[PDB]
């Protein structure tokens, strides 16, 4: 029952974070580069520092590892291995987390309130920089989950152990990248 | 109407996400403690005029001393928590969370806020307490602690009583105000 819940929360909340980089990405990003609006010449052009590569780490969720982490719905136990069979696309996170503090300057800097009053005509509860500390939540939050899992699972269970290494190193790695 | 971004930092053991959830839902989780609380908001009354009110956690980013801070800007209140039977995440108070949160918002106000005040009083807790030589964290080490950090408010509460935690979040609204 325990690895159930757990297993129900990994997959409720990966939902929630493919819809999360989603909206991001059709609100916030989508009224840089439409043409749809005028934009402060502090950013222009600079939606590459703004959202880093958040684009690439969405399609890899919304093409690849909610799907998959799907297909073990039924094997929390195994899920461990999930995160083994991807390690490389969470490579990207590191390149994320770099950036992120040279995104936040210039938002600061140099938006004003452009993403303000995108926030307020679309009525969205999360600001742009709450969306965009999410890759840097959600990459922390993976191991927390397989802890769990590793708590209420017997030893046929470092199909948890390898895949908690994983998400170990990735954060790790990522957070020793930053300056 | 006036938008404010509260973050909750402090050891694993404080039961951050935890205390955030049973704070928003109004109840202890009980059944399963969830791992994940997602950056909230909510309009709340304080003193009569309303307020949007941000939470986010930092569970997961206990290990991550250069990941923490990228939650940090343009934060307006700081929750400091420890855990009031974690003698060791009280310590961590003054070892860890204040420095970095001084460092990176130095005029942003701290609530202190001790949690799990339903243990203090626990024979089970206070016996696995003493066999490792200590006890727990008594009101009066929480405000010394509270003046050390420069908080304004030194706070108890339990997530699991309710008692004390809508009074937190109360207080750090007002610190803002
Ligand atoms: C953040 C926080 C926690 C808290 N007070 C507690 O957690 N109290 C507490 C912890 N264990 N128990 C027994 C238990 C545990 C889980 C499920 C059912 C019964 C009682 N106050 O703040």
């Amino acid at each position: 029952r325990k690895k159930e819940f757990i297993m129900a929360e990994l997959l409720q909340t990966e939902k929630a974070y493919v819809r999360d980089l989603h909206e991001c990405l059709e609100t916030y990003l989508w009224e840089m580069t439409s043409g749809v609006e005028e934009i402060p010449p502090g950013i222009l052009n600079k939606e590459h520092i703004i959202f880093g590569n958040i684009q690439e780490i969405y399609d890899f969720h919304n093409n690849i590892f909610l799907k998959e982490l799907e297909k073990y719905e039924q094997l929390p136990e195994d899920v461990g291995h999930c995160f083994v069979t991807w390690a490389d696309k969470f490579q990207m996170y590191v390149t994320y987390c770099k950036n992120k503090p040279d995104s936040n300057q210039l938002i600061l800097e140099h938006a004003g309130t452009f993403f303000d009053e995108i926030q307020q005509r679309h009525g969205l509860a999360n600001s742009i920089s709450s969306y965009l500390i999410k890759p840097v939540q959600r990459v922390t939050k993976y191991q927390l989950l397989l802890k769990e899992l590793l708590t209420c699972c017997e030893e046929g269970k470092g199909e948890l152990k390898d895949g908690l290494e994983v998400m170990l190193s990735v954060p790790k790695k990522a957070n020793d990248a930053m300056h | 109407m006036q938008a404010i971004k509260c973050v909750v930092v402090g050891d694993g053991a404080v039961g951050k996400t935890c205390l955030l959830i049973s704070y928003t839902t109004n109840a202890f989780p009980g059944e399963y403690i969830p791992t994940v609380f997602d950056n909230y908001s909510a309009n709340v009354m304080v003193d009569g005029k309303p307020v949007n009110l941000g939470l986010w956690d930092t569970a997961g980013q206990e290990d991550y001393d250069r990941l923490r801070p990228l939650s940090y800007p343009q934060t307006d209140v700081f929750l400091i928590c420890f855990s009031l039977v974690s003698p060791a995440s009280f310590e961590n108070v003054r070892a860890k969370w204040y420095p970095e949160v001084r460092h990176h918002c130095p005029n942003t106000p701290i609530i202190l806020v001790g949690t799990k005040l339903d243990l203090r009083d626990d024979k089970d807790t206070i016996e696995k307490l003493k066999e490792k030589k200590l006890t727990p964290i008594t009101y009066p080490q929480g405000l010394a602690m509270a003046k050390e950090i420069g908080a304004v408010k030194y706070l108890e509460c339990s997530a699991l009583t309710q008692r004390g935690l809508k009074t937190v979040f109360d207080e750090a609204i007002r610190a803002v105000l």
